């Protein structure tokens, strides 16, 4: 269940893939 | 630890067709959903990073690798408050959920209860932070 660690998860992958690709 | 068990998830969350790999396009459309507009080529600079084979595609264990704040939440909350009136209505909550992917009212409305800390029956700001940062 829990539609918010899906929605955090996403979120806070595509932050991750953003930084990677600026270091 | 077992951790790998949320990466797994954000994974799957990411590879859709659940083929093994996450791709350009099935990396944009998720990047798209919450309101970002990445170009083509930021698209393969950003895999290629991760891309350690010389594939193309990203498969679970480098996914794992890469995976061992503001603004990009701050714009998240103004994809759910759809409005922008600064509340998240159980209304925007259930559109931005299913095209987040996902499908009831008791679901919904759950999800407010889990987060709603002043009560008001919509997530605010403060709140939504709350179950982004954990
Ligand atoms: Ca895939
Ligand atoms: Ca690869
Ligand atoms: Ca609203
Ligand atoms: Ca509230």
């Amino acid at each position: 269940a829990s539609p918010w660690k899906s929605a955090r998860l996403m979120v806070h992958t595509v932050a991750t893939f953003n930084s990677i690709k600026e270091r | 630890e077992e951790q790998i068990a949320e990466f797994k998830e954000a994974f799957s969350l990411f590879d859709k067709d659940g083929d093994g790999t996450i791709t350009t396009k099935e990396l944009g459309t998720v990047m798209r959903s919450l309101g970002q507009n990445p170009t083509e080529a930021e698209l393969q600079d950003m895999i290629n990073e991760v891309d350690a084979d010389g594939n193309g595609t990203i498969d679970f264990p480098e996914f794992l690798t890469m995976m061992a704040s503001e603004e990009e939440i701050r714009e998240a909350f103004r994809v759910f408050d759809k409005d922008g009136n600064g509340y998240i209505s159980a209304a925007e909550l259930r559109h931005v959920m299913t095209n987040l992917g996902e499908k009831t009212d008791e679901e919904v409305d759950e999800m407010i209860r889990e987060a709603d800390i002043d009560g008001d029956g919509q997530v605010n700001y403060e709140e939504f932070v709350q179950m982004m940062t954990a």
